[PDB]
């Protein structure tokens, strides 16, 4: 944690989660539960809509994340994104929740296990994952692995793309898709040059190329972090705390959920149409909005609206928390804010 | 307002702003002096200005 | 800053940011801060315009100051004055936006994080960096690296308008423009010659002339400065507090200030009138204004006159700044207004 | 005497200063012209309503409302 | 502060503080001097603001356009105003004068030392010492300041015989017209001798423009030659010293021929108020200079203005000053 100054701080059960950052066991715990209410949302969220899902009704009217989000990637669409078979959506739904007692099962296992720390289990195996909030060479190894896991997952779309197919509101059917390798095209749309914008991908084999690319580059990046100790001069930069790692990863996290939500109110390939509804439009007014640019008389608001507005509050207060948080590791205390209508400086480090 | 002689008509109302304006700014200063200086001895014996009888006596005939 | 003799000065919160005068890494940090607010106003109102934009009515009519100047360096307008296209305007803004957050990102380390004090920091890069408010050879090398900035980015929009080319009111199109340069004619601007009064330029050759010319003067100026110490006489001349420095920008600012609202007012190549509206006539009355020679009832007010108006008070108030940055920096303590009245 | 927060803030207007005057004559000599000043400004008032002056284009009578 | 009458120490007479302080009285002087130039740029951006093209000068009350417009400026053939942006740049100019005096006020004010005997022996600031009672150094400035005049008159003098000249009221448009240099010719208007015979308005009854551009030439030559003499010889001469004075100093008159800052006030202003009547006798009569196309036939009241200003200047400020340097001849 910070504790500025003064150790073994009080906390209140309010901010009562800051007082297992050092107990690795604990950390863990928290950790698969929290993986564990991910994926329960994933699955009973899908089974919740399949409750009440509509034939008639165009998807997108309803209020779904996702069934949608389902017949983008195949299960169960008929040609010009027709729900014909409502079994798969089930059947997905149900493993998620399976996965999700497994990750429980975990969390509650390694929150009652041992000790606390991890350093004193006499497994002396686990022993190998006690960890420490200075060290960067085990930090190193952790995000390696994660990456090998992230890599995976991005092979394992494009397996699934390649062989089960998957929709394409261009063609209109479910239909394979051969992934694309071209370092020149991905490079392209890493400047924006005019023909090539990010945001307006037009091919889904641009698309599976770039997936393609992004599980190389996740792997070998895993595979380098897991083989080599970070440089000294990432000592140098980056504080070595909880915290500060925790504010890394805000950061990280708010750029990609405003990406996502820019992402989801413009493109209309890998949000097809008949499933997410149509384009929005982004607003400024005080704060930026996604217009839906059609008549929510008698039709709500479409399901691209809804992620991407609520992706894009996502992003910033992720921004906003990132910054509490960098602040509070590279050493800013809050307090000092209550000294600002005297003549005493509002400052420290 | 107008500060061409003609505001000095009586019956020209454009008088009346051109009025309220001028003199208006002639009491601020005015305010402003005797916000600061302080009478003279002469004067302030002569008019007994410590006693308010003398307001009394110069705002009545002023009203 | 001035404190008159005393020393341990008090400042209210109300007058707070002179506390940080004497260090630099919060000098920096402060200075970041403001740029990347400007960054973050361009962006952010680019795209607030975008999204209150009808294709349909007059540009000037509707309130912008964005989209204009966008579209006057090309960007969405294709032939007479209308804005076809929107999307680019987002780019630029989102590009903005991200610039701001960088600079943002400096500005709060420098607070947090940066050494309070450059000089006291041990990685000896910084050390560099670090200045007092005394030495005129460190701030002439600071300056000279500012120039070349300015310059650089003058050299830029110069070729920008060459090869890309920029929005011509007298061919009505976006063209690619050749620089019409000779310096015998600039002189003749700079004297201001019955057929050459400089805030009434006529073709954007001569403009983009010029602005090559002032490319060149400002890298001169920047290798001349990091190169050439100021001169004995300076310390004669010139005062020696980061106040006086102020002073000086703030003159210069207001002058450059005047120069800009009164070009917005008169000259119409510059500012085509189907972006800008029509030319505006300079008024006095108690306090200067520049009014719209068409009606301005049904219209409200056209970006001319907004972008005008609002600079001529910024100019202004920018002088009485620098009147009174000057003054202090004189050493004249102004808490001798509210004595000299209770001693009168 | 209450010492009420109002009369904090009002006692130096009040009584601060309360019976200085400056000796001598002071400022009254500048009083004088003032005073003079004035003595011609209502003067041509009254004239010009009396209608002894006649201010060039000014007639001063009911006349003068027009343009209203 | 080298007066003693009775209240010296009077803040409402402060700037008699600065009797003997010669850099603040600069900076004073300075910015008096951004006051006065100031209006009349200011003025006629306002006038020129409000100008209307069908109706005439006189008609639209402007009482600093009229004035440039006699020069030619902005005005064509039959006396009407065509543009109107020359006056707006004549304005413009005004305010650059204005500010570069105020700057300069505002340096001797406060950054600059308050009293130039303090200056750091020769350097570059102690050759504009100056005292109240040295004749010398006083010769100079005298002499420089009727270098600027005369440079300024043999300028407008200049402009109208070979540069765009001015507005020639008979020949009814802007012409270079050619001086007149009779010198007797010119110098007997001083008495009334003008050519049509005897008139009362001195140097008034000039009815061509080579009459007044040939005196403007002569004046030039004649203020050079004295800001030669003064410049070049700084030493008192028996027409200063050794003159007849009337003064209670010593009752009755007396050849002491004495110097004192009032009475240098005293007679400067004296030489205002003396130029302000002659102006009212010009802006009455003299309509060469004022071609009623543009100020205007009736101009009574702008010469009962004048006569005004000039009758408190040379009688009020002028005996006043005097009346207290003479008594100040009691040191
Ligand atoms: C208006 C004329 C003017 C100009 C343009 C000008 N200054 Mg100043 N100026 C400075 C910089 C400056 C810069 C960099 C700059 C160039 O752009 C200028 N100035 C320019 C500082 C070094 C120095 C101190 C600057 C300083 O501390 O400024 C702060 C001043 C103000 C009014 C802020 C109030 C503005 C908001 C409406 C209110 C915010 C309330 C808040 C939302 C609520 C709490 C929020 C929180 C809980 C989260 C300075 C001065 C000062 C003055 C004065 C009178 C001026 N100025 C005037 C000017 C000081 O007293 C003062 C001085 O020196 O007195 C000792
Ligand atoms: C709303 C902005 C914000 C974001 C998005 C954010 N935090 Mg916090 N945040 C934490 C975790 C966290 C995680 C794991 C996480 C992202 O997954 C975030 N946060 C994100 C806990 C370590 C910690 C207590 C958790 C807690 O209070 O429950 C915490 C705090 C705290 C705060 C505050 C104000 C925040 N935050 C704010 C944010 C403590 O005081 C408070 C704090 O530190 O008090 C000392
Ligand atoms: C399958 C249910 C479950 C889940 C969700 C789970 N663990 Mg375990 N798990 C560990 C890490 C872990 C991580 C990083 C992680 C999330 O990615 C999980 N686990 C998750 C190691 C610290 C630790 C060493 C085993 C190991 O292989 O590492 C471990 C154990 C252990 C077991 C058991 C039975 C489990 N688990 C079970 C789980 C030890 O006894 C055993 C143990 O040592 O108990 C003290
Ligand atoms: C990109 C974020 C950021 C911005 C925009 C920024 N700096 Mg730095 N920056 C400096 C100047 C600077 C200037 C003149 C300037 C204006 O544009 C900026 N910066 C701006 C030098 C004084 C200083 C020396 C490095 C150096 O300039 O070389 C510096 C640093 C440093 C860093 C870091 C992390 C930064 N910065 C960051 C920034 C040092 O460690 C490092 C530091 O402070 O180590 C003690
Ligand atoms: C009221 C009589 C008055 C007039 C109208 C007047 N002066 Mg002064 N006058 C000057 C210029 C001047 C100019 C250019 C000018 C008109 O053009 C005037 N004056 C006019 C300066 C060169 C010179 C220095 C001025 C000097 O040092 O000014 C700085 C000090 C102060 C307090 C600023 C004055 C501000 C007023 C309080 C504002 C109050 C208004 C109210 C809030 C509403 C000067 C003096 C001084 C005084 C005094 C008492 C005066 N004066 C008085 C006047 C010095 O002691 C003083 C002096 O010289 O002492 C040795
Ligand atoms: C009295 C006879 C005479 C003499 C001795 C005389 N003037 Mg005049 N004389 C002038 C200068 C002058 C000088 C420098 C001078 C030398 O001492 C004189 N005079 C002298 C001008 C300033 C002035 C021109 C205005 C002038 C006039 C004017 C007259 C008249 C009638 C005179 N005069 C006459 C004289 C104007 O119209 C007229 C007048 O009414 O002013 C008094
Ligand atoms: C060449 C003609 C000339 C002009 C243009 C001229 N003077 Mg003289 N002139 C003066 C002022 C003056 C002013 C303010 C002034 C312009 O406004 C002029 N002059 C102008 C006085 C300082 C001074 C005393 C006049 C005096 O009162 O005797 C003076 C003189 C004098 C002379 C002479 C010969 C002159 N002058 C000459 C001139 C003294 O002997 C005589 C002289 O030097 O006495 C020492
Ligand atoms: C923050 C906490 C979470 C808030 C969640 C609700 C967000 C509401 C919202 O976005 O309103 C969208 C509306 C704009 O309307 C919108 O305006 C849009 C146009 S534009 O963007 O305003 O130009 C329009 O398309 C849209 O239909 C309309 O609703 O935004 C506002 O009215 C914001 C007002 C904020 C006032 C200051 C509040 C300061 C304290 C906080
Ligand atoms: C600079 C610096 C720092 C900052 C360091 C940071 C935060 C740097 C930021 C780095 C960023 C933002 C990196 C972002 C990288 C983005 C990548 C790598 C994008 C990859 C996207 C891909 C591969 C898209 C792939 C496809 C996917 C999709 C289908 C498209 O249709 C097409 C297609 C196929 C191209 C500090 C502050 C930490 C320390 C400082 O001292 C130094
Ligand atoms: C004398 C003095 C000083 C000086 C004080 C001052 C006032 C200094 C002022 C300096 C100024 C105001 C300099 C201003 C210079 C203006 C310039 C150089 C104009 C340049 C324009 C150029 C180069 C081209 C412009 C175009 C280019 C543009 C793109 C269009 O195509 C039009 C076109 C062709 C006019 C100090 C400060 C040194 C000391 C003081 O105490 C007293
Ligand atoms: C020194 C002295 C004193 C003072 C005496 C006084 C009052 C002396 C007066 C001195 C004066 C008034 C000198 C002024 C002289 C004026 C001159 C020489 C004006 C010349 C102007 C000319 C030649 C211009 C002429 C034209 C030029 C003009 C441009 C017009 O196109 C008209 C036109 C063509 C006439 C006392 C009182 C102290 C004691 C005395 O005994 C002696």
């Amino acid at each position: 944690m910070q504790t500025y100054g003064n150790q073994n701080v009080e906390y209140g059960w309010w901010s009562g989660n800051s007082r297992f950052t050092d107990f690795s066991a604990q950390f863990l715990a928290a950790h698969i539960g929290q993986i564990a209410s991910m994926t329960f949302f994933a699955g009973s969220i899908t089974l919740f809509e399949l409750s009440r899902y509509n034939p008639d009704i165009p998807l997108y009217a309803q209020g779904f994340v996702c069934l949608p989000q389902l017949s983008r990637v195949g299960f169960g669409v008929g040609a010009g994104g027709a729900v014909v078979d409502t079994y798969p959506f089930f059947a997905v739904g149900m493993i998620h929740l399976f996965a999700a007692a497994v990750f429980g099962s975990g969390a509650i296992f390694h929150i009652l296990t041992g000790p606390k720390v991890l350093a004193d289990s006499d497994s002396a195996a686990s022993q190998r994952f006690h960890f420490e909030w200075d060290d960067f060479e085990t930090q190193g190894r952790i995000l390696g692995h994660h990456l090998l896991f992230l890599g995976s997952g991005a092979l394992l779309f494009v397996v699934w793309a390649a062989t089960h197919g998957i929709y394409d509101p261009n063609v209109g059917e479910v239909r394979a898709v051969s992934p694309g390798f071209d370092i020149v095209r991905i490079f392209k749309y890493g400047w924006a040059t005019p023909g090539f914008n990010p945001f307006f991908v037009d091919n889904l084999e641009d698309v599976m190329g770039g997936h393609l690319f992004i599980a190389l580059i996740d792997i070998a990046g895993g595979i380098y972090h897991i083989l080599v100790k970070p440089w000294p001069y990432t000592e140098r930069i980056f504080t070595k705390s909880g915290e500060a790692l925790l504010g890394y990863a805000l950061g990280g996290l708010g750029l990609m959920g405003l990406v996502a939500a820019y992402f989801c109110s413009v493109n209309d390939v890998v949000f097809p149409v008949e499933f997410f509804g149509p384009v929005l439009q982004p607003n400024l007014g005080f704060l930026p909005n996604f217009a839906d640019t059609l008549d929510v008389s008698a039709s709500g608001h479409t399901s691209r609206f809804w992620i991407a507005n609520f992706h894009y509050f996502w992003g910033f207060y992720c921004i906003q928390g990132h910054l509490f948080h960098a602040l509070r590791a590279s050493g800013f205390d809050f307090r000092v804010l209550t000294k600002f209508f005297t003549t005493e400086t509002v400052e420290l480090g | 307002p107008d500060w061409r002689p003609f505001a000095f008509d009586p019956y020209n109302p454009t008088g009346l702003v051109t009025h309220h304006i001028s003199a208006g700014i002639a009491l601020i200063i005015g305010g402003i002096f005797h916000t600061v200086s302080r009478p003279s001895e002469r004067l302030y014996n002569a008019l007994s200005m410590g006693n308010v009888e003398t307001v009394l006596s110069s705002s009545v005939a002023f009203v | 800053m001035q404190t008159y003799g005393q020393t341990d000065v008090e400042y209210g919160w109300w007058s707070g940011n002179s506390r940080f005068s004497d260090y630099s890494g919060q000098f920096l940090a402060a200075h970041n801060g403001q740029i990347a607010s400007m960054c973050f106003w361009a962006g952010s109102f680019t795209l607030f315009e975008v999204s209150r934009f009808n294709p349909d009515l007059p540009v000037y009519q509707q309130n912008l100051v964005c989209i204009p100047q966008l579209a006057r360096a090309g960007w969405g307008v294709a032939a007479g004055g209308a804005v076809v296209d929107t999307y680019p305007y987002f780019a630029i803004a989102m590009i903005h936006l991200v610039a701001a957050a960088i600079l943002g990102a400096g500005a709060l380390y420098g607070v947090t994080k940066g050494p309070k004090v450059l000089a006291d920091s041990e990685f000896s890069g910084a050390q560099r960096f670090h200045f007092e408010w005394d030495d005129f050879e460190t701030q002439g090398r600071i300056l000279g690296h500012h120039l070349l900035f300015l310059g650089a980015a003058c050299l830029l929009f110069a070729t920008w308008a060459c090869t890309h080319g920029v929005y011509d009111p007298v061919a009505g199109e976006v063209r690619a423009i050749s620089p019409s340069l000779n310096l015998v004619r600039f002189f003749k601007y700079g004297w201001a010659t019955p057929g050459f009064n400089p805030y009434f330029v006529n073709n954007l050759e001569d403009v983009i002339g010029g602005h090559f010319f002032v490319s060149s003067l400002y890298i001169a100026g920047g290798i001349w400065h990091i190169l050439v110490k100021p001169w004995p006489y300076t310390d004669k001349i010139f005062v020696k507090s980061g106040e006086a420095l102020l002073a000086y920008a703030l003159a210069g600012l207001a002058f450059a200030g005047f120069n800009a609202a009164y070009f917005c007012s008169v000259n119409d190549v510059v500012f085509p009138v189907e972006l800008f509206g029509p030319v505006l006539e300079a008024k006095l009355n108690v306090t200067p204004y520049f009014a719209e020679t068409l009606d301005a009832s049904d219209g409200g007010h056209t970006t001319r006159f907004w972008i005008s108006n609002f600079h001529y008070y910024w100019a202004f108030y920018c002088l009485q700044g620098h009147l009174f940055h000057a003054l202090r920096s004189y050493g004249f303590d102004f808490r001798r207004i509210p004595r000299a009245l209770a001693s009168l | 005497p209450k010492q009420t927060w109002w009369g904090d803030v009002l006692k130096g207007n009040n009584n601060s200063e309360a019976g200085k005057f400056v000796p001598g004559w002071g400022t009254t000599p500048v009083m004088a012209g003032f005073v003079v000043m004035i003595t011609l400004l209502l003067l041509i008032m009254l004239q010009v309503y009396n209608h002894t002056i006649v201010l060039d284009g000014v007639d001063a009578g009911w006349t003068s409302l027009g343009g209203f | 502060t080298s007066v003693l009458s009775n209240f010296e120490n009077e803040w409402w007479a402060g700037n008699v503080r600065m009797t003997d302080l010669s850099g603040m009285l600069l900076g004073a002087h300075l910015c008096h001097a951004a006051l006065m130039s100031v209006v009349p740029g200011a003025f006629i951006v306002q006038e020129v603001a409000r100008y209307q093209p069908g109706v005439s000068l006189p008609d639209q009350g402007m009482i600093f356009m009229p004035h440039l417009a006699a020069l030619g400026v902005g005005v064509g053939a039959g006396g009407e105003i065509v543009d109107t942006y020359p006056f707006f740049v004549i304005g413009v100019l005004h305010f650059f004068i204005a500010a570069v005096c105020c700057a300069a006020g505002l340096f001797h004010t406060f950054r600059g030392e308050t009293d130039l005997n303090d200056a750091p022996d020769d350097s570059y600031a102690a050759a504009f010492r100056y005292e109240w009672d040295d004749f010398e150094s006083l010769s100079t400035i005298v002499g420089h300041h009727l270098v600027f005049i005369s440079v300024a008159c043999l300028i407008f003098a200049v402009n109208a015989t070979y540069g765009t000249g001015m507005y020639d009221i008979n020949t009814d448009t802007v012409h270079q017209i050619s001086p007149n240099l009779n010198p007797i010719t010119l110098i007997g208007y001083l008495f009334g001798f003008t050519p049509d015979g005897w008139s009362g308005a001195g140097m008034a009854a000039v009815n061509n423009m080579e009459d007044v551009i040939g005196g403007h030439f002569l004046i030039g030559v004649i203020d050079l030659l004295g800001a030669a003499f003064h410049i070049l010889y700084r030493k008192p001469t028996p027409l200063f010293t050794k003159h007849p004075v009337f003064s209670p100093a010593n009752g009755g008159w007396s050849n002491v021929g004495m110097l004192n800052s009032e009475l240098i006030l005293s007679w400067s202003v004296a030489s205002v108020g003396f130029m302000g009547i002659s102006s009212s006798l010009f802006i009455r009569y003299c309509d060469v200079a004022y071609p009623p196309v543009f100020h205007g036939v009736d101009r009574t009241g702008a010469a009962t203005l004048q006569l005004i200003l000039g009758l408190v200047w040379m009688l009020g400020g002028g005996l006043w000053h005097g009346l207290r340097g003479e008594r100040l001849y009691a040191a």
